[PDB]
């Protein structure tokens, strides 16, 4: 290891996608 | 040659040391300033002691006196998990709107896994001091001693603040409520249906005040899942053990639209399952025409690995938008809070005896 | 130390002075094939140069040789490796030269802006006089439990 390494009625459904 | 004092990477703002006194949290009124609070908690500063406590047990108080099942009527916005994901958080009510104008559910699970959960709990808990009732918190499956010791939770208190701060908090979860009856049309809670619990009232008879047990109801409410062939059974037991937990049951679609019909519910809205888009749809029930089933889930980039999105659920106008959201960046930690020297004193004397090694061959 | 040591020693200094000039340089230091990918390098030969000139003499590499004795005591194993990260040598690590010495362990495992968050965090943390930087009392606070010191052993 050359490196250090970290451990281990009916309501309508809409959508908005992600900004 | 980069200065040997002086921070390397100056972009990066050295966080505050200084501890926010009850004067500067607290205004004339002894009402939160959410301002302050938030914009010191994003620069990862901290509280004195006797500020956090004085937010976990006041926030405590009034959940004490909310009821087991909350009447909610809409509009609200329904949140799931958060897991200490603070600065997805900060998003969240970006995309669900300012709390000052905003009626808000969440369905638990805010702390563990990820390592702001106190920043999660101390900010919330502060709106509902503010907002007692147009913010409205359920208790999760790890809101509860015996998960917070295992995972996180309680080291990170450790690191930040002290185990009065992580005890106080645990009895504050004691007091949040279970469940929310949301504009008379659906049962809200983190994790589902129970095999002894078959109304409302119910729900209503439970004695919160506690940790959660092994089994039982309480249990089960904070603890169950759909079956994995939800809505395609050939499991014709209306409950079976949850094997995936290791407690409590999974409920399949049959017994959700029992539950559904004989209480008069359109749906039940619950979390506590990661899902990549931040929601799923179950099944609708064949009475209702309805998904008899929601989950909604509200940490992006779960775990920083699950590349998932995050929804809320905002239930205005008879209609239910899901609004989704990506990961925001948030500081680095190193797992379990390790610190660097801990962290690269092993690979250090590793290497410097590697080295002594090969030039006295 | 020992007499047949410091004949061998002598001899492997010696080997390692390949200009004969009495003195190590870092790149006869880096002839040696095992050192080229070794991070800490620069810093080990750093320490030995007591006197700052950039090469290491032989009383120089005596006395760093020396340091990783089995008759060393603790403080003495983990006072070589704070001198690791005390780039400076003002006897406390400050912000700066701890993210440097870190970045050579690490290369590319941690992007910069993750690593400048986490030492900040440590120097916070592990700073109790509140001057900002750490000294030996504050590291060994943090890492005397460690038992690092135990395999800093080399046989001369
Ligand atoms: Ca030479
Ligand atoms: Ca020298
Ligand atoms: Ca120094
Ligand atoms: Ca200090
Ligand atoms: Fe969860
Ligand atoms: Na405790
Ligand atoms: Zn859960």
């Amino acid at each position: 290891n050359n490196y250090l390494t970290v451990p281990a009625d009916l309501p309508v459904i809409t959508i908005d996608p992600a900004s | 040659k980069l200065s040997t004092t002086d921070r390397v990477v100056k972009a990066v703002p050295f966080p505050p040391s200084h501890r926010l006194t009850a004067k500067e949290v607290f205004d004339n009124d002894g009402k939160p300033r959410v301002d302050i609070l938030k914009a010191h908690l994003m620069k990862e500063g901290r509280l004195e002691e006797s500020v956090a406590l004085r937010i976990i047990t006041e926030g405590a108080s009034i959940l004490r006196q909310e009821k087991n099942l909350l009447d909610i009527d809409a509009p609200v916005t329904v949140c799931g998990d958060i897991h200490g994901q603070f600065f997805d958080l900060m998003k969240l009510f970006e995309v669900g709107g300012s709390p000052a104008n905003t009626r808000y559910l969440f369905l638990g699970d805010y702390v563990d896994r990820g390592y702001f959960s106190i920043e999660c709990v101390l900010y919330l808990w502060a709106l509902k001091i503010l907002y007692p009732k147009t913010l409205f918190l359920l208790r999760g499956n790890h809101e509860c001693r015996h998960l917070t010791e295992y995972f996180t939770f309680k080291q990170e208190c450790k690191i930040k603040y002290s185990e009065r701060v992580y005890d106080a908090c645990m009895d504050a979860f004691d007091c949040l409520p279970l469940a929310a009856l949301m504009n008379q049309q659906f049962l809200c809670v983190h994790g589902g249906l129970s095999p002894e619990i078959n109304t409302l009232d119910d729900i209503r008879k439970l004695d919160r005040f506690k940790e959660p047990p092994a089994y039982g109801p309480m249990c089960d409410i904070l603890w169950s899942d759909p079956l994995e062939d939800f809505g395609n059974e050939k499991t014709q037991e209306h409950f079976t053990h949850n094997t995936v937990r290791g407690c409590s049951y999974f409920y399949s679609y049959p017994a959700v639209c029992e539950f559904l019909q004989h209480n008069n519910l359109l749906s039940i809205l619950r979390a506590h399952e990661a899902q990549d888009a931040g929601y799923r749809m179950y099944r609708k029930s064949q009475t209702t025409g309805f998904p008899s089933l929601i989950t909604i889930f509200s940490a992006p980039n779960y775990l920083d690995v699950y590349n998932n999105k995050a929804a809320v659920l905002k239930y205005e106008n008879n209609v239910m938008n899901i609004r989704q959201f990506n990961c925001s960046p948030h500081p680095y930690w190193l797992p379990n809070f390790m610190d660097v020297f801990t962290w690269s004193l092993p690979f250090v004397g590793e290497k410097v005896t590697e080295m002594l090694v090969n030039v006295l061959n | 130390m020992d007499a047949d040591e410091i004949k061998r020693l002598g001899k492997r200094f010696k080997k390692l002075d390949l200009d004969n000039s009495g003195s190590l340089s870092v790149e006869e230091f880096m002839s040696l094939p095992e050192l080229q990918q070794n991070p800490l390098v620069q810093r080990v030969i750093d320490i030995f140069d007591t006197d700052g000139n950039g090469e290491v003499d032989f009383k120089e590499f005596i006395e760093g040789v020396s340091q990783f004795s089995v008759k060393g005591d603790k403080e003495q194993k983990l006072r070589f490796a704070f001198r690791i990260y005390d780039m400076d040598k003002d006897g406390y690590i400050s912000n700066g030269e701890l993210f440097q010495v870190l970045k050579m362990m690490v290369g590319n495992n941690l992007k910069d802006t993750q690593l400048q968050q986490i030492v900040d965090k440590t120097i916070i943390n592990a700073d109790k006089d509140g001057d900002g930087r750490i000294s030996f009392e504050e590291f060994c606070a943090v890492v005397g439990g460690l038992d690092i010191h135990k395999k800093m052993v080399v046989d001369v």
